[PDB]
């Protein structure tokens, strides 16, 4: 469900999927 | 960064794991 065109809340909804517990960072902006 | 990767273009797991800390 990874490799698709994800955007704004779409791709933060997958970094907390994917990462669980480590966590991750959602820069944006560079 | 993470928008020209998975938004502008396709994803993969591979960078979205760059992401994870």
């Amino acid at each position: 469900f990874v490799n698709q065109h994800l955007c704004g809340s779409h791709l933060v909804e997958a970094l907390y999927l994917v990462c669980g517990e480590r966590g991750f960072f959602y820069t944006p902006k560079a | 960064g993470i928008v020209e990767q998975c938004c502008a273009s396709v994803c993969s797991l591979y960078q979205l794991e760059n992401y994870c800390n």
